[PDB]
RNA sequence: CUUGAGUCUCGUAGAGGGGGGUAGAAUUCCAGGAAUACCGGUGGCGAAGGCGGCCCCCUGGACGAAGACUGACGCUCAGGUGCGAAAGCGUGGGGAGCAUAGUCCACGCCGUAAACGAUGUCGACUUGGAGGUUGUGCCCUUGAGGCGUGGCUUCCGGAGCUAACGCGUUAAGUCGACCGCCUGGGGAGUAC
């Protein structure tokens, strides 16, 4: 949830959250980890803003 | 609630060690954990979801008291002495 | 069982009369030894062995002569809450008397001939055919 | 008691008042994108031990402060 | 001695007079079911020697009062 | 007496709620009302109506791995009492997204509906096959992985059953204990 590497490699370049239906993988923990991702400032708000 | 203060109240009532689910030890653990939970329903006063979970064990508190009543009239009175019930 | 040990046994046996398994097994009270020590002797099934002493439990051997299976139509009648204590000169003969009629007499459970030989009826346990 | 964790965000032009604020809020330890800013700072985090009430005095001192904007508390068991 | 009809005590708020119910089975006459049925009949006794909740042996007697024609013989149960 | 049930230990997963403030991937007026884009789904929670931003606070249920002891202590329900989609109405305000109050919070009435698994509840038994998801034992774990082995939920199907259509190990199949309800259509959810 807190890692800049292991979360931003598994976000999409449109800024949004990767679905597991395309990634294929812990996801139910990873989703809520990226649900709270917006305040950490190791990421942008999204890729377009 | 569940671990800490229950561990100091368990051996207060057991006829020996690890007789935990005996009916004396049962209700006195349980009735204690209706007073303290009623501190939580001393306020919040809109949690109608969880209030039945309180209403669950209040009726079972009277259920096992029947099991003291029908078997041993002595031990029945002894714990409601120690708890001040009804 | 929860709320009749002998009714819920009689579902367990004739389900073996619908897939033709060899051995059947149910948790066995001391009444339940006295059940299948009648069904064996009248010939409806073959052999049984009680086992277990903290779970006393049976090993009944079924009996299907063909694709046809021998125990055709067994029915419990006196179900709890509908006791039918038969006086003996009413007695249910099962299928014009061609079967047997398991009656809980005083002198035991083994009952074809309580009509004349023993001479006292009681609660029906189950018809057997 | 219960273990906890402290998460907050630090003002860049008053990043020089980090350890002075630390020893102020270490009293409870001993007691028991445009966000209108540069998006460049340094973080200070630690895993704390304090129970349910010793913590409650800490957060209610941040509506009177101007450097930190968001107060976030989590756990790891 | 009649059958020595066993019963209970329901209430005593009366002056030397009690209320007895009697457990009683029966075949229900058309369905064939056993309904535990109970009656309620006043019973004379002087000493107040049975309490509310006992088990009582009862025979008949001369009709003493209105609504009460049964004397106590003895008690087989404390409260 | 130990298997029905039940308490403890111990972990596990989660739109179960209540309060508290928070606050943008977004959005009209000159300020702020709203509430998720993404994950979002055949997922997942709960007794149902239901409930989705984020973190902590008091609380709710279930689950698994073992031990331990209680010795039938249970299952069911007429009345009974709670929780009760919308609106309406009451009293106390607001006014954008946009229906001119009302919708929105809130304190009181109101209990209404496709409140339709159009499938009371618990228990035990019977051919099955493929996927869901949560675990966790053994096994070079040598791994994404096998055999089990828990729990619930899908999808097609044997026997049996059903007027068919169909159901089909989460039953409607073989049963047992208990509760609700129906006995031709209209007049009618109406007269008093």
């Amino acid at each position: 949830y807190k890692d800049i590497a292991t979360l931003k490699n598994y976000i999409t370049e449109s800024g949004k959250i990767v679905p597991s239906r395309i990634t294929g993988t812990y996801q139910r923990q990873l989703a809520r980890a990226i649900k709270r991702a917006r305040y950490l400032s190791l990421l942008p708000y999204t890729d377009r803003h | 609630l569940s671990t800490e203060a229950t561990a100091k109240i368990v051996s207060e009532f057991g006829r020996d060690a690890n007789d935990t689910g005996s009916t004396e030890v049962q209700v006195a653990l349980l009735t204690a954990q209706i007073n303290h939970l009623q501190g939580h329903f001393a306020e919040h006063k809109k949690d109608h979801h969880s209030r039945r979970g309180l209403l669950r064990m209040v009726s079972q508190r009277r259920k096992l008291l029947d099991y003291l009543k029908r078997k041993d009239v002595a031990r029945y009175t002894r714990l409601i002495e120690r708890l001040g019930l009804r | 069982s929860m709320q009749d040990p002998i009714a819920d046994m009689l579902t367990r046996i004739r389900n073996g009369q619908a897939a033709n398994k060899a051995a059947v097994t149910m948790p066995s009270s001391k009444l339940k030894v006295a059940i299948a020590n009648v069904l064996k002797e009248e010939g409806f099934i073959e052999d049984f062995k009680v086992e277990g002493d903290t779970k006393p439990e049976l090993e009944l051997t079924l009996k299907y002569f063909q694709g046809k299976a021998v125990v055709e139509s067994i029915q419990r009648v006196s179900r709890p809450g509908l006791r039918i204590y038969k006086r003996k000169d009413e007695l249910p003969k099962v299928m014009a008397g061609l079967g047997i009629a398991v009656v809980s007499t005083s002198k035991g459970v083994m009952t074809d001939r309580a009509a004349r030989q023993a001479g006292l009826g009681g609660e029906i346990i189950c018809y057997v055919a | 008691m219960r273990h906890y964790e402290i998460v907050f965000m630090v003002h860049p032009d008053q990043s020089e008042q980090v350890p002075g604020m630390i020893e102020r809020y270490t009293a409870a330890i001993t007691g028991a994108y445009p966000i209108n800013k540069l998006h460049k700072a340094h973080y200070v985090l630690m895993n704390v031990e304090a129970p349910q009430e010793v913590i409650d005095e800490l957060e209610t001192t941040f509506r009177f402060n101007d450097a930190v904007i968001r107060s976030m508390v989590m756990r790891t068991k | 001695k009649i059958r020595t009809l066993q019963g209970r005590v329901v209430s005593d708020k009366m002056e030397k007079s009690i209320v007895v119910a009697i457990e009683r089975f029966v075949k229900h006459p058309i369905y064939g079911k056993f309904i535990k049925r109970t009656t309620k009949l006043h019973v004379h006794d002087e000493n107040n020697e049975c309490g509310i909740g006992d088990v009582v042996e009862i025979r008949e007697c001369r009709p003493l009062s209105k609504t009460k024609s049964w004397t106590l013989v003895r008690v087989v149960e404390k409260a």
